[PDB]
RNA sequence: AACAUGU
RNA sequence: CGCGGGGUGGAGCAGCCUGGUAGCUCGUCGGGCUCAUAACCCGAAGGUCGUCGGUUCAAAUCCGGCCCCCGCAACCA
RNA sequence: UCGGUACGGUUUGUGUAGGAUAGGUGGGAGACUGUGAAACCUCGACGCCAGUUGGGGCGGAGUCGUUGUUGAAAUACCACUCUGAUCGUAUUGGGCAUCUAACCUCGAACCCUGAAUCGGGUUUAGGGACAGUGCCUGGCGGGUAGUUUAACUGGGGCGGUUGCCUCCUAAAAUGUAACGGAGGCGCCCAAAGGUUCCCUCAACCUGGACGGCAAUCAGGUGGCGAGUGUAAAUGCACAAGGGAGCUUGACUGCGAGACUUACAAGUCAAGCAGGGACGAAAGUCGGGAUUAGUGAUCCGGCACCCCCGAGUGGAAGGGGUG
RNA sequence: UACUAAAAACACAGGUCCGUGCGAAGUCGCAAGACGAUGUAUACGGACUGACGCCUGCCCGGUGCUGGAAGGUUAAGAGGACCCGUUAACCCGCAAGGGUGAAGCGGAGAAUUUAAGCCCCAGUAAACGGCGGUGGUAACUAUAACCAUCCUAAGGUAGCG
RNA sequence: GGGAUGAGCUGUGGGUAGGGGUGAAAGGCCAAUCAAACUCCGUGAUAGCUGGUUCUCCCCGAAAUGCAUUUAGGUGCAGCGUUGCGUGGUUCACCGCGGAGGUAGAGCUACUGGAUGGCCGAUGGGUUACUGACGUCAGCCAAACUCCGA
RNA sequence: GCCGCAGCGAAAGCGAGUCUGAAUAGGGCGACCCACACGCGCAUACGCGCGUGUGAAUAGUGGCGUGUUCUGGACCCGAA
RNA sequence: AAUAUAUAGGGUGCGGGAGGGAACGCGGGGAAGUGAAACAUCUCAGUACCCGUAGGAGGAGAAAACAAUUGUGAUUCCGCA
């Protein structure tokens, strides 16, 4: 019955937006809990209490004694040192300074007083046998071969979005905290780093929480679903096909219960406007029940959703983007080598490949922010280009969600038309006084919605989608992919979501590099389902591993 | 919309002052230099 | 399974 | 007289509580189908949101002043 | 039968060279008498990280140790037990079924009983650890009981109104009623506060790419007609209006003296000390041009100060200050 | 309605519904006991309608009543991690104080486990109740058999006025 | 005047009791009393309401207003009366002086509004005998108008 | 036993002082005769502090009357 | 007795109980008017009334008591606090 973490009557709320209210659940070790919910439900605000980063307003929430807590943030920060120095600040952070003193006491004690420093190295050399911390040179070299990290001698400022997330998982899987707190772990990770992390979290001592929107990762790392509706928490078991059943059932029995209440208001509002007859009295005990039914009928008024809407652009010519013998790299490592394709008119093109392989560099030669090595990029006279970005570089944190889209202006240009700016952002779900939240307090699911408001107001007929399916839930992932099928221009998508390129694609440009070339790509004419059948007929029939343990324990 | 925040000191953590801010214009915790009577001098004060 | 009318 | 509901394209109704994008069915208009007409199919026009004057960057909407329509009380001697 | 706990058997773990990688620790140079390369058996536990860890058929012919190294570490065998699995015993709960012996029977017979459709006892036929009843506990509960259901008001009911802020009525100090006349409030601002410096508005006229009565420019004229976060009055051009720099006095300890006042409250305040902001200084600063933006007591909550501590030392509780 | 109301009011024979398997349901009593009934569903108690004749339409959303148990919510009991008060012992020590603290006894007590009920799922109106607006349209006018639209659980049928 | 062989009428004896009885049902009846009998007791129930309260004389002498009120015919405190002790002209009246106002009246080309007749004519209406903004010469009005002002 | 005889403070406590406070700052509450020559380091004069008195004016408490008041039926009469 | 040990029961013989009394006592059940300017917690009040049971009185009474570092030494009752 020994526990890890307990909540007692926790109520955290950002005013009108409640996150918890009178909740109580207990977490026992060995539990594999996957937490779900819509965007903005409050999932990262729970984990910022469970990691001790925030405090609940009126409640009690405490970790048990021992068994410390390590959190993966939704946007994991790093330091300005190397990769091998990026994995020692946590996982080895409390224990490398006990080795930074032992190699100091080997020489500083030999010339000083050798009587009191005898125990000063005594209580530290006995801290190097219970943990076996002598192999700190070669424990890091095992934990980088597991995650397939970048080489550990170069800086970390110029890395991929999915290479920064690999070096941030190594900072937590070496600590081994007994309460993991993973906030959206499968962002930016390819189909290999997710399949690896499924096996590593399978045989793992301790409690695991993971707020994962995707349908297939939670069926492997979780067996006990936690849910966040508007305030409450609903623990049960199942494998995420039963979460969409129960949220559909909790709104069909709440929706028609709130319709019986509406008919009883019309039957009662007709009574309070009917006038008192001869010397009878209109009873005060029915006026005071009307004004309680009329108050409990306005508090249920939170039922709305906004669709993703892309503005249409001008007429697109016969030449969209032409690429003839492109070569691109940064060092002796070459990324793109001898690539020839041409983007079609009126289609959806998908770019497929593992992490750190050259997909964002392929867009940044097209948008004119890079320079090719050999070969040219050719656009054409008709194309207005629109470019969403993976890094979300356009949005700044200390400026509100309104006056990043606008600039203090009332009316904006969304391509040869003038819609009002607050009418434009309220078409992206940011409605009412949610338009004055800065970008530091917005959730990750609505910075993937704010970035679409900054860059789709260019109104171009060529949109470049650099991982749009990042932090979005199932309701607005389907609202995005229904806005690309009805788009008249050409859309290019980089994504790792296998069940998102299968649904909306017409053309595939996929990396197919092997050991002797390492830099070739492939243009395919067809959807994603026909590409995977051709991939297993050209190269490696039925061939297109064992889990690297990351540690010796 | 304008709750009552309280300003705790940064040295002694005494809760010397109480005032109001706007939650949506100022989502972060306010920092002011206020006089602390325990320390006898001006310290810094975040909220709680 | 379509399927009315023609002063 | 007093309470309180209403006025949105030719007809009927949403939209109004929660301010930015005027919508739905029929009808009218032009073209199809048929020997011809209905039915059906395709494309279109049509609104001063009763009137004017305030709040607002912005009003069918929020608030006051008017002009019509509809419902309801008018009891005890 | 389905679970919990205690006890014991069997079994589980395989990034990279390798005996698919004893899982950890400790002991250790022997351990069995040797063919998953076996005969009946022969991975049909798992079977994937695949072949070693079983279908325990037998055989004293037939595996493996230590050495070699090939590693963070090794190799048999074994007590030592972490994660998971399964088997067994013991002790405890919950289901279901059966039993009879408590309890139940206004089923039957017999006696007390001379007269007994009462009662009691004996025996028999059934029900049965249920029912009934005690204690605790949720539900339901006008069946019943105690009560409440405001006032102003040109009678009462119906309609409206109740506290705060500004004007007029209000009769040139202050105050003044009516269901008299018009309007605001239950906030907002982290600058729209503090300070130091600098500036003058609206409207009209003349000239100017898009540009219109009116966007921005240039020049004349203009002494308050603009402006004041927000209603009105009193103020404000000396600006309290517009702009910029640094900032937190939207202070802690106080307060001579006043206004208003039935009381409770309300309001103003020179100046003194602490520690600060701006300023070269003089100085100014205890929120906002001023007056609305709020709720007595009681009972509680939290933070801190360490005042009391029911014999004593503590504590529980109480007390102060925010 | 003794003593201002004898009626169109109550009763009534007939009707239908609901309850009741037998020391019945119901009632009088804290109970024992009694009536029901020395009766046994062709019987007894309740509710409404009121001889007879012809008839008794549509509505199960609301509120009851009956049945159901998949899900949510929910009491005492059982359970008693974790935190707290005390102090054997121990440390720095001015040994004037502070800090870590076993066992025992306590205070406050979480997860978990648990029925009815309520939500929920259907049935039922001789159950309590409920059975619509606006605009156009025919050989003179008039009226609309007909049509458009909005709404509802359903939109007042036969008969009568 | 109705019934008068019937669900009739009647005598004698008996049963049902007070939130109970009985009722072919009227809130009917339960000792001339019934929307909960009667008698004793709690008990001298309580009533912000009406009535009453008894011999004399001498001095002084109100109020019907303010504020609060489950308050408006009640009450607390102030205002106004008497009396005891302090204070002693501090009260009040007149005359002279030092002062704030925005009523009466008047004025408005001094503001915000209303508005009469000329004159000039931007605009609007069919090239103009209709509309006549803003200006200007006269005559006016105001509780929420004021350059003034008893 | 009661009232008087010392107060201040929430209290610990200190005590003609005490609470607040960093304050020998200011307030709160409490205490304190200069009508008096004189003597004192007073002085253009009243005074400042302390003696000497010229021997200054405090004071409570118990009874019995009266006026109001508290608890009792509480001035008397009266409901449903 | 049923029925065997026996009991329930019945026969006989000696004692005792019953009901009344004005107050006082102990044990048990237990109101409302009223006051709270309404009222339910609270009050009225463990009052009025009722039930059981006495005695000339009754009840309590011989420390599993208080007290606070000294001490008092069964209970009841009156005065203070
Ligand atoms: N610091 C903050 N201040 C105000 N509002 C916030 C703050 N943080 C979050 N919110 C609001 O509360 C919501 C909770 O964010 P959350 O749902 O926890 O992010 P995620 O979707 O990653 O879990 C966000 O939609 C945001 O609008
Ligand atoms: N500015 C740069 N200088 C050097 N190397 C770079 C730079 N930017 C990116 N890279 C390298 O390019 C490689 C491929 O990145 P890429 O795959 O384009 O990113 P993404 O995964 O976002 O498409 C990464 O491994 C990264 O190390
Ligand atoms: O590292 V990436 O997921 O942008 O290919
Ligand atoms: O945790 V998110 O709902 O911002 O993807
Ligand atoms: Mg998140
Ligand atoms: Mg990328
Ligand atoms: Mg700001
Ligand atoms: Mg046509
Ligand atoms: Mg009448
Ligand atoms: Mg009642
Ligand atoms: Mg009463
Ligand atoms: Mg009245
Ligand atoms: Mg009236
Ligand atoms: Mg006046
Ligand atoms: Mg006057
Ligand atoms: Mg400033
Ligand atoms: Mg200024
Ligand atoms: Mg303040
Ligand atoms: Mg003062
Ligand atoms: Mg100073
Ligand atoms: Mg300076
Ligand atoms: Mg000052
Ligand atoms: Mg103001
Ligand atoms: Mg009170
Ligand atoms: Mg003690
Ligand atoms: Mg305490
Ligand atoms: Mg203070
Ligand atoms: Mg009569
Ligand atoms: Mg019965
Ligand atoms: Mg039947
Ligand atoms: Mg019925
Ligand atoms: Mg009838
Ligand atoms: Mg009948
Ligand atoms: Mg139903
Ligand atoms: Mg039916
Ligand atoms: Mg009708
Ligand atoms: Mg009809
Ligand atoms: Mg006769
Ligand atoms: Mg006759
Ligand atoms: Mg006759
Ligand atoms: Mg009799
Ligand atoms: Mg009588
Ligand atoms: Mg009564
Ligand atoms: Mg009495
Ligand atoms: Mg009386
Ligand atoms: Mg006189
Ligand atoms: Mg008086
Ligand atoms: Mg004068
Ligand atoms: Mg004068
Ligand atoms: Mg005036
Ligand atoms: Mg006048
Ligand atoms: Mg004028
Ligand atoms: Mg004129
Ligand atoms: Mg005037
Ligand atoms: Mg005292
Ligand atoms: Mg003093
Ligand atoms: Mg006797
Ligand atoms: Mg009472
Ligand atoms: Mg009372
Ligand atoms: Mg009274
Ligand atoms: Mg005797
Ligand atoms: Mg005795
Ligand atoms: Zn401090």
């Amino acid at each position: 019955a020994e526990f890890i973490y307990t909540m007692k009557k926790v109520r955290k709320a950002h005013g009108d937006k409640v996150i918890l209210d009178d909740v109580t659940l207990s977490f026992y070790p060995g539990a594999k809990i996957g937490v779900v919910g819509p965007n903005g439900a409050g999932k990262s605000s729970v984990l910022r209490i469970m990691a001790g980063l925030d405090k609940p307003n009126n409640g009690d929430a405490f970790l048990a004694t021992g068994a410390t807590v390590g959190i993966l943030q939704q946007e994991p920060p790093l330091n300005e040192d190397k990769t091998v120095r990026g994995n020692v600040e946590e996982g080895m952070g409390d224990i490398k300074i006990k080795l930074d003193r032992f190699n100091e006491v080997a020489e500083l004690m030999a010339t000083d007083y050798t009587d009191e420093l005898m125990e000063e190295m005594g209580r530290l050399q006995e801290e190097l046998d219970h943990a076996d911390a002598w192999d700190l040179d070669a424990q890091l070299e095992q934990a980088m071969d597991a995650l397939r990290c970048p080489p550990a001698d170069e800086p970390v400022t110029n890395l991929s979005g999915g290479e920064r997330r690999r070096v941030a998982l190594c900072k937590l899987l070496l600590s081994k905290p007994d309460l993991l707190l993973l906030d959206e772990p499968t962002n930016h990770l390819d189909a290999e780093s997710v399949q690896w992390l499924e096996q590593h979290l399978a045989s793992y001592p301790g409690a695991i929480l993971a707020v994962t929107h995707d349908r297939y990762f939670l069926d492997n790392v979780a067996e006990w679903i936690l849910e966040l509706d508007r305030g409450r928490a609903y623990p049960y078991e199942g494998n995420y096909s039963t979460y969409l059943e129960k949220k559909a059932e909790r709104l069909a029995v709440q929706g028609r219960k709130d319709a019986k209440l509406q008919k009883r208001l019309t039957e009662e509002l007709a009574w309070v406007r009917s006038g008192a007859k001869a010397r009878q009295a209109k009873s005060k005990a029915r006026l005071q029940r009307y004004e309680e039914m009329a108050a409990e009928a306005e508090k249920t008024r939170k039922l709305d959703f906004e669709e993703i809407q892309i503005p249409v652009g001008p007429r697109l010519g016969n030449v969209v983007v032409e690429v003839d013998h492109l070569d691109k790299g940064y060092d002796g490592r070459a990324l793109i080598k001898d690539l020839s394709f041409s983007l079609p008119r009126n289609g959806i093109v998908g770019v497929i490949g593992p992490n750190g392989v050259g997909k964002t560099t392929l867009f940044k030669t097209i948008v004119g922010l890079e320079t090719p090595d050999s070969g040219s990029v050719k656009v054409g006279e008709t194309v207005k280009l629109s470019y969403v970005d993976q890094a979300r570089a356009g949005i700044d944190p200390r400026k509100t969600v309104w006056e990043v889209v606008s600039d203090g202006l009332d009316y904006i240009q969304v391509g040869q038309t003038e819609v009002p700016s607050r009418a434009y952002v309220s078409a992206f779900g940011f409605k009412g006084p949610d338009q004055q939240k800065p970008a530091g307090v917005l959730s990750g699911g609505e910075r993937n919605r704010l970035n679409l408001a900054l860059t789709l107001k260019q109104g171009g007929n060529l949109i470049l989608l650099d991982e749009p399916t990042n932090d979005l839930d199932v309701e607005t992932l389907g609202s995005l992919e229904n806005a690309l099928l009805n788009f008249p221009g050409c859309a290019v998508v980089i994504s790792h979501d296998r069940w998102f390129l299968d649904r909306t694609c017409t053309h595939i440009l996929a990396w197919e590099g092997d050991d002797d070339n390492e830099a070739k790509w492939f243009w395919f004419e067809g959807n994603f389902g026909a590409y995977e059948e051709n991939k297993v007929e050209r190269l490696g029939v039925d061939a297109a591993v064992t889990h690297r343990k990351l540690t010796r324990g | 919309v304008r709750p009552k925040i309280t300003l705790a000191c940064e040295v002694c953590k005494h809760r010397n002052y109480i005032t109001k801010k706007n939650r949506r214009n100022d989502p972060d915790r306010l920092e002011l230099k206020k006089f602390c009577p325990n320390c006898g001098k001006h310290q810094a004060h975040r909220e709680t």
